[PDB]
């Protein structure tokens, strides 16, 4: 019947999904639990350089605040 | 021994593989090639086993001998033969491709395609029911699950 | 200059060499001449790019617009040329002398 | 972590190529009313890993006649560019970031036609060159159509990045904004990966499997993944351009069910298309987009010029 | 010739795309656009004989800003004695230059 | 106005898609000089800042130019947020 | 705020190096530290190797590549 | 450093050579579409992704055209590779000897040629140290060929009406 | 970066894959089998021989039209500028003479194949 196509659909899918979400994982572990940053433009690229030049760490996803400044 | 185990688990690997994906190159002769289509038919649903239809003989495995051969024909069956590549296989269907059939006696047919190529499987009949043939190709299937290849060159 | 800009100006140099250097083909030739155009647009787009010569950056798109024109052309006058004479051979033009 | 991340995208595609396969095996089988593989393995699960293995055991062959670096040069290029083709999609995270991810894939595209044309060529056979040329025609043709097609959807846009297009259709989908260039867009895609109506280039019923007629086990093996990947990622291709998934920042799995969903539908689009239909004749594929799609085309992208202008919804520039 | 036209007219055919220093789209400034607007005002009606004879330190400064000759001799005349020095042993780099250091902001 | 009529039925009957791409392309090219909103998409298109607004310096005699951004005088893009 | 950080950062880029070619340039028999190669006197802005000349390769590339190669 | 642009300067100098020595249509559309691709990628590190994607994308569609003519009208019994005849050997070999020694030339000193004068120093080194903010200023310009240049494009769509008349007339034969 | 180790990657799969399909399996060359595929017969011919192109006109208004998509595809950020009646006055123009050329094209049968 038309439904014993579904296990290799169902198959296909779970192969499909692995990217995407493989990606997203790597991405957020890769820049401490966040989103990657998205650098288009040197205005952007300059913002993540000097994330990495104040975290004092060598690593732009290493955010400092208000405790940082005193 | 392991290494004759090792041997036993790839050659049965090897060959459940081509038993379950055998392609017959798109090739028939005669009447015999109808029955060829019913077994492509939904009845008797050759895709199910993994027998699918290639038309160049680069791409096929078996090639089903469904007609009569006769001389003019020889050559073009023996370059296809050769042509395609190993391994490969051979079935014969139908009387006039296992003998001579209701032409046995002529002067342009040729008294069995296995004068000009090895035959691995002969199916019976006039033409052989679609049935038949599923059953002689089930039959090719459970010769190739019988190679050992590695076996033999192990202990060669 | 760097050294970019030299192998830049060394491949202009060849596929003019070899435009200049005909041996059966004018499909061969034709090719030759097109990447003429290929370098130039290279060398073009390379300069522009370092100076920040904001609204040359057109420049080169142009450079491509009359450079398949051109082909176009070759093209034509080689399928004329080959009905003419069965191939492509340069050897063929030689009716006109000087 | 950036080659575990190349692998997690290679990988599940090789996988998803063998069961999309088997998927058009079954699907076919049940439009013709038979059933399709269902012996080898459960339901016929392992009909790909037995096809696989077979092919890569069986011996391959040189012909006499044949330019042997260019006959293994293609099905090399047509694998790696198939595989090399999802590194821009956003899934909802593209691989590779680019700011113009389009023109990419189109550049792509039009150095993937080559495969067939050298492996045509350098098999040195009748049918095989006359596969290629026929590929030559179809690209012409499917190019042109293509790339104004493009130029208008992503018009509508404001850039050539696909995380862009999921913020365009966070709302409504361009389906509902541009079907008719979605319509012609969908057969230009068919066109472009070479199926139904349009498998002209290996064309079996006219030409003995056409271009690849002299390839066999493992370089004809490379063939197929390259166009089941070319089918997929072009099918994603159109959910992503046409289709838009919702997106959360904080739990993109959704987006990534969606945007799956939404492939397999358009690819089981497919299939149904080559169950259904009958095969054209390239010249007529050639005077259907020249004479038809191209005019269409045309008067779309003049509209869709002027559409954002005259109502003032010129999208963002970033 | 050559037949101004657009000169004639009023005409703005290909004045825009002549020079860098021009209007350009928004206002991104070329590379040597200060030392191009000097040699231009230098020479500006004074003719092509006086303009070579009197406006050269201008020239000489805009070329040296489109092609950096000069201060690519300065920076490799730099390297290699640096090279030389550190081959002997004589020069040590900073930390800052070894990549020891936290830079500005 | 027959002859008009007699050639739009016949083509609308042999090519229609001709006269479906002629239509979209007059349409194309007439509407936008007839909407009120392309001088909107001018306007929206100018109000970008894509680059820093350098200051000017005060001649004590500027009486247009804010002194502060949160001066009432200046540009305002009141009509831009209800639209 | 950035451009002032970025004025800040090029003159002491530029200050240290002139240190170091002062360190480096010293038994050259014909060579005057921090000499410019403009008649002007106008400031001039360094153009790539005068601030990342003598500094590592790991810096060098990420200010010359890394926004292009970033994606 | 790490020398990309030079070497697939390098690269585009090879496939010039191969091209140049004409082996035959095919093999020259094949060394033409690999110089085009690395020109792109010459390009891209330049700055132009748009330039570099462009010129790949013309000049693929433009061989495309090639293989299919020659394939017609420039093709023989055996066709020529490089390895195939004296004559087309002999000119990539002279081609790629004359890349490498001036290759090494420039390495090893600046090589100062008969015509101009190249320092071998760094691609990196000839940059700018100035950015862009929020916009692309290669799109911006190349976007910049309607609002200025309208001559530009009116020549520029003359010229290919004009051409598709042209060669509509070339080929009319009789 | 990342985009070339991407293509390496691919590049290096595909090769692998090519090199384990043609050294894994037994080989068993002769001539017969090695021989060119004409449906059973030996060809008449060669290969090599040319190929005559009836739609070889198409492929040159290809170029054209190649060159014009290239013209068209910067319209996106044309459409950012101030003088949006200047950049629709000439988008609609080259539009306008690609239409021209089409037209022109097919009423003098430039799009027909030769027979
Ligand atoms: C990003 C890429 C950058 C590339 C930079 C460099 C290239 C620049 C442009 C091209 C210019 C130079 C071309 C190479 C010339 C080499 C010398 C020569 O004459 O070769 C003949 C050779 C053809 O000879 P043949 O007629 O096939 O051999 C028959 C013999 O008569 C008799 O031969 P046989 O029957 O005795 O066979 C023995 C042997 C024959 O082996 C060869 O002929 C070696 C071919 C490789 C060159 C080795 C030096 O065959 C094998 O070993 C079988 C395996 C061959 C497949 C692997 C080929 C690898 C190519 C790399 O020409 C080529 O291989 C041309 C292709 C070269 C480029 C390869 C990469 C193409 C990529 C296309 C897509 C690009 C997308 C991005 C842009
Ligand atoms: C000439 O006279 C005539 C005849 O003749 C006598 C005739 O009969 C007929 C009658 C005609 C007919 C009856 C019509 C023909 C019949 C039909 C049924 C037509 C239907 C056609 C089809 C259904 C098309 C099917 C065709 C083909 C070729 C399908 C075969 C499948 C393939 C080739 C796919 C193989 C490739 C694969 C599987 C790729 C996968 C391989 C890989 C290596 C990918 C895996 C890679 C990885 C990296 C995975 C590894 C990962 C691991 C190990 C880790 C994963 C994690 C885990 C947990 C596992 C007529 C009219 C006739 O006139
Ligand atoms: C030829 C191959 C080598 C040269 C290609 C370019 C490599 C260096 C690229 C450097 C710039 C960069 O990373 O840009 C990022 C860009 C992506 O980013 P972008 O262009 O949006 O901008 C850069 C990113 N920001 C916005 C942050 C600045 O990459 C591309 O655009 C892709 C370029 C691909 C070029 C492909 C050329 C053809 C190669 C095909 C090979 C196929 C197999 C061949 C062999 C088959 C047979 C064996
Ligand atoms: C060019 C690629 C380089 C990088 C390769 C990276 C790894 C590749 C991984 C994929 C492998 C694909 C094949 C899988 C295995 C199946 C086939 C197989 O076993 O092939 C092996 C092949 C098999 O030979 P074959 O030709 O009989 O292969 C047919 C094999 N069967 C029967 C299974 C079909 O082995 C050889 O060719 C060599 C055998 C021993 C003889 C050694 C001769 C000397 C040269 C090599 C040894 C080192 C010398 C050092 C000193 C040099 C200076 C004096
Ligand atoms: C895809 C990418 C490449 C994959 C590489 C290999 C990955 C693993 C391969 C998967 C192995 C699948 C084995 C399937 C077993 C067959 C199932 C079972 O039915 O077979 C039986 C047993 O089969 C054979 O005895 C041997 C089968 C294979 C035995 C396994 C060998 C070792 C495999 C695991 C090692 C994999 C790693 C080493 C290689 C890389 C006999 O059935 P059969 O008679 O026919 O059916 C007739 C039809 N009927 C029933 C309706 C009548
Ligand atoms: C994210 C998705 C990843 C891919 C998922 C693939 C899923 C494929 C579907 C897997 C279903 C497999 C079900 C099991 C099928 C075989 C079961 C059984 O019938 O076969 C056995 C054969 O099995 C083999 O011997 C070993 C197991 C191999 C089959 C399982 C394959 C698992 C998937 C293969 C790898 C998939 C990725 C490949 C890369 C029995 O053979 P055998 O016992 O001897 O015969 C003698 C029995 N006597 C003694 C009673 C007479
Ligand atoms: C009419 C004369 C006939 C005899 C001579 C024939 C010569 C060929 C035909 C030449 C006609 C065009 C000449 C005028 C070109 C105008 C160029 C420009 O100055 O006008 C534009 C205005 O363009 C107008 O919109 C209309 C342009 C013309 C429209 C097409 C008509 C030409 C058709 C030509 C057909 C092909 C024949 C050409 C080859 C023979 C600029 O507007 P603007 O916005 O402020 O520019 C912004 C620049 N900013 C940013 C610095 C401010
Ligand atoms: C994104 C997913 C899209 C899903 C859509 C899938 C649709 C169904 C898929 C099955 C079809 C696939 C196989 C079919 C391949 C062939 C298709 C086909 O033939 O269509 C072309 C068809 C055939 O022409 P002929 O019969 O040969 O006539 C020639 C006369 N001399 O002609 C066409 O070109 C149709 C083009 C469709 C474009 C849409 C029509 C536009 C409608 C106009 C209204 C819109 C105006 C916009 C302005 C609005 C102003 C407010
Ligand atoms: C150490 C050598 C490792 C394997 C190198 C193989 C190169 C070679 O000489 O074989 C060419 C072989 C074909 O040889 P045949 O003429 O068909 O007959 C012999 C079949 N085995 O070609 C190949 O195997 C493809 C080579 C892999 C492509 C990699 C290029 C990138
Ligand atoms: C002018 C403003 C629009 C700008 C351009 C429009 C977009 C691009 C359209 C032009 C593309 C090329 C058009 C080519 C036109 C002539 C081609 C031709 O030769 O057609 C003939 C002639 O057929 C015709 O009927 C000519 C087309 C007439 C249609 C024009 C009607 C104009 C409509 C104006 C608006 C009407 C609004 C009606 C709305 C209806 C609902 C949408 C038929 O071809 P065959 O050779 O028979 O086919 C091959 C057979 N073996
Ligand atoms: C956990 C650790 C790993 C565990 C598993 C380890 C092994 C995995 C498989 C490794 C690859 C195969 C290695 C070699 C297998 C044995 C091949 C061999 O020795 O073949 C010899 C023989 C040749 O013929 P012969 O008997 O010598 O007679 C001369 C002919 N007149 O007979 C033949 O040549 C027979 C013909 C077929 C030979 C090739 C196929 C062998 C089995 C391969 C299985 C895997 C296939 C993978 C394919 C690629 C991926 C899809
Ligand atoms: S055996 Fe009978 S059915 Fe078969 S080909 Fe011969 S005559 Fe026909």
């Amino acid at each position: 019947m038309w439904f014993e196509i579904l296990p290799g659909i169902a198959v296909m899918a779970a192969c499909l999904f692995i990217p995407g979400m493989a990606t997203a994982h790597i991405h957020k572990f890769t820049n401490g639990g966040k989103e990657k940053r998205v650098a288009h433009f040197s205005y952007q690229w300059n913002l993540m350089e000097r994330d990495r030049c104040i975290s004092g760490v060598n690593r732009y996803h290493v955010t400092k605040g208000l405790e940082n400044i005193d | 021994s392991r290494g004759e185990y090792v041997v036993a688990k790839l050659d049965d690997l090897v060959n459940w593989a081509r038993r379950s994906s055998l392609w017959p190159m798109t090739f028939g002769l005669a009447c015999c090639a109808v029955e060829m289509m019913h077994m492509a038919a939904p009845r008797y649903d050759m895709d199910r086993f993994g027998v699918v239809f290639r038309a160049s003989p680069r791409q096929s495995d078996v090639m089903i001998v469904a007609g009569t051969l006769t001389n003019k024909m020889a050559p073009a069956l023996r370059k296809v033969y050769d042509q395609m590549p190993e391994p490969r296989y051979v079935v014969s269907m139908g009387s006039c491709a296992n003998g001579g059939g209701y032409y046995h006696y002529s002067y342009s047919v040729v008294r069995g395609c296995d004068r000009i190529v090895p035959v691995d499987i002969y199916v019976p009949g006039c033409p052989p029911t679609a049935e038949a043939l599923l059953y002689g190709i089930l039959q090719l299937q459970r010769k190739i699950k019988r190679e050992k290849r590695l076996r033999i060159w192990y202990r060669r | 200059m760097p050294l970019v800009y030299m192998n830049i100006i060394m491949a202009f140099a060849i596929a003019l060499a070899g435009l200049l250097m005909y041996r059966s083909h004018l499909m061969s030739s034709l090719l030759c001449l097109e990447g003429m155009m290929l370098s130039l647009f290279i060398m073009s787009t390379l300069i522009i790019l370092n100076t920040h010569f904001t609204l040359a950056n057109m420049m080169p798109i142009i450079l491509l617009v009359f450079a398949a024109c051109e082909a176009a052309l070759g093209l034509s006058l080689l399928v004329m040329v080959s009905n003419t004479y069965g191939t492509d051979y340069v050897q063929n033009l030689n009716l006109l002398q000087c | 972590m950036f080659m575990i991340n190349i692998l997690s995208l290679i990988i599940p595609i090789l996988l998803a190529v063998a069961f999309l396969t088997l998927v058009e095996r079954k699907v076919l089988g049940y439009m013709q009313l038979r059933k399709g593989p269902n012996v080898v393995g459960p339901y016929g699960l392992l009909q790909p890993i037995a096809d696989a293995l077979k092919l890569f055991t069986k011996e391959p062959l040189r012909p006499a006649t044949s330019s042997i670096s260019m006959f293994i040069i293609a099905p090399i290029l047509a694998l790696s560019l198939a595989l090399t083709m999802w590194v821009p999609l956003p899934m909802p995270y593209p691989l590779i970031n680019m700011n113009l991810g389009v023109l990419f894939m189109l550049a792509m595209s039009s150095l993937a036609v080559y495969s067939i044309l050298w492996s045509g060529w350098a098999s040195n056979s009748k049918y095989a060159l006359i596969g290629a040329l026929r590929a030559v025609a179809q690209t012409i043709s499917y190019e042109v159509t293509l790339a104004i097609i493009l130029l208008s959807v992503l018009l509508m846009n404001g850039s050539y990045t696909l995380s862009t297009l999921i913020t365009t259709q966070e709302h409504i989908w361009m389906i509902f904004t541009s079907w008719p260039l979605a319509m012609m867009w969908f057969i230009s895609t068919l066109a472009e990966t070479n199926r139904a109506p349009f498998d002209l280039t290996e064309g079996e019923s006219e030409l003995v499997s056409g271009f690849n007629v002299e390839y066999a086990a493992g370089p004809f093996a490379m063939f197929f993944m390259a166009e089941y990947a070319n089918i997929i990622m072009m099918n994603a291709f159109t959910a992503i351009l046409f289709l838009g998934a919702s997106h959360d920042p904080h739990t993109p799995e959704l987006y990534t069910i969606n945007f799956v969903l939404k492939t397999l539908a358009l690819t089981i689009t497919f299939l149904w298309i080559r169950a259904s239909y009958p095969r054209f004749r390239y010249d007529q594929l050639m005077h259907l987009l020249w004479k038809s799609f191209l005019p269409l085309t045309l008067a779309l992208c003049m509209w869709h010029i002027s559409l954002p202008i005259m109502t003032a919804s010129i999208p963002p520039q970033s | 010739p050559f037949f101004d036209v657009q000169k004639r007219l009023g005409l703005d055919l290909d004045r825009w795309m002549t020079i860098q220093s021009a209007e350009q789209p928004h206002k991104i400034p070329g590379r040597c656009h200060a030392f191009e607007k000097e040699w231009i005002e230098c020479a500006h009606g004074i003719g092509g004989i006086r303009a070579e004879k009197e406006c050269k330190i201008e020239f000489d400064d805009f070329v040296e800003c489109l092609l950096r000759q000069k201060t690519m001799k300065r920076l490799s005349a730099i390297k290699r004695q640096r090279d030389k020095l550190i081959k002997e042993g004589k020069y040590t780099p900073p930390p800052h230059h070894l990549g020891k250091e936290d830079p500005r902001p | 106005a027959g002859r008009i009529a007699s050639f739009l039925k016949n083509a609308w009957a042999k090519e229609p898609v001709l006269v479906a791409s002629f239509a979209i392309g007059g349409l194309a090219i007439i509407l936008p000089s007839l909407s009120p909103y392309t001088n909107y998409a001018i306007r929206i298109n100018r109000a970008t800042p894509y680059n820093y607004p350098v200051p000017l310096r005060d001649d004590g005699n500027m009486p247009d130019v804010p002194s502060h951004p949160q001066d009432p005088q200046g540009p305002s893009l009141e009509w831009l947020k209800n639209l | 705020l950035f451009q002032a950080e970025k004025d800040r950062r090029v003159l002491q880029m530029l200050r240290e190096n002139l240190e170091e070619e002062a360190i480096i340039m010293k038994d050259v028999p014909d060579w005057k530290v921090g000499e410019s190669v403009f008649h002007t006197t106008r400031w001039v802005t360094p153009m790539m190797g005068e601030l990342y000349g003598l500094r590592t390769n790991e810096e060098i590339l990420s200010a010359t590549y890394g926004f292009i190669w970033y994606t | 450093t790490m020398y990309i642009a030079f070497i697939l300067s390098t690269i585009f100098v090879i496939g010039f050579v191969g091209f140049s020595s004409k082996p035959s249509p095919i093999y020259g559309g094949l060394g033409l579409i690999v110089s085009g691709g690395v020109g792109c990628g010459i390009v891209l590190n330049f700055g132009g992704s748009f330039l570099g994607l462009m010129v790949f994308l013309i000049y693929l569609g433009g061989m495309l055209v090639v293989f299919g003519y020659t394939t017609a009208m420039a093709t023989e019994m055996y066709p020529e590779v490089w390895v195939s005849n004296k004559t087309v050997f002999g000119a990539f070999v002279s081609g790629l000897m004359m890349e490498f020694c001036m290759v090494y030339y420039a390495l090893k000193e600046e090589e100062v040629e008969i015509i101009f004068k190249f320092n071998g120093l760094g691609d990196w080194v000839i940059y700018d140290t100035g950015d862009s903010g929020f916009f692309s200023e290669e799109a911006m310009g190349i976007a910049a060929l309607y609002s200025y240049g309208t001559w530009l494009v009116i020549v520029t769509g003359w010229s290919l009406l004009i051409g598709v008349v042209v060669i509509m007339e070339i080929t009319r034969g009789n | 970066m990342n985009i070339m180790l991407t293509l390496l990657t691919n590049v290096t799969l595909a090769s692998l894959l090519v090199l384990i399909a043609f050294w894994l399996p037994q080989l068993n060359a002769y001539s017969e089998k090695t021989s060119p595929y004409e449906c059973g017969f030996d060809p008449m011919g060669s290969a090599r021989l040319p190929f005559s192109m009836k739609f070889f006109l198409v492929a040159i208004t290809f170029l054209l039209f190649d060159l014009e998509i290239a013209l068209l595809l910067p319209l996106p950020w044309a459409s950012q500028t101030n003088n949006l009646k200047t950049m629709l006055t000439m988008a609609l123009f080259l539009l306008i003479l690609l239409a021209a050329s089409l037209a022109y094209e097919w009423t003098q049968k430039g799009l027909e194949w030769a027979e």
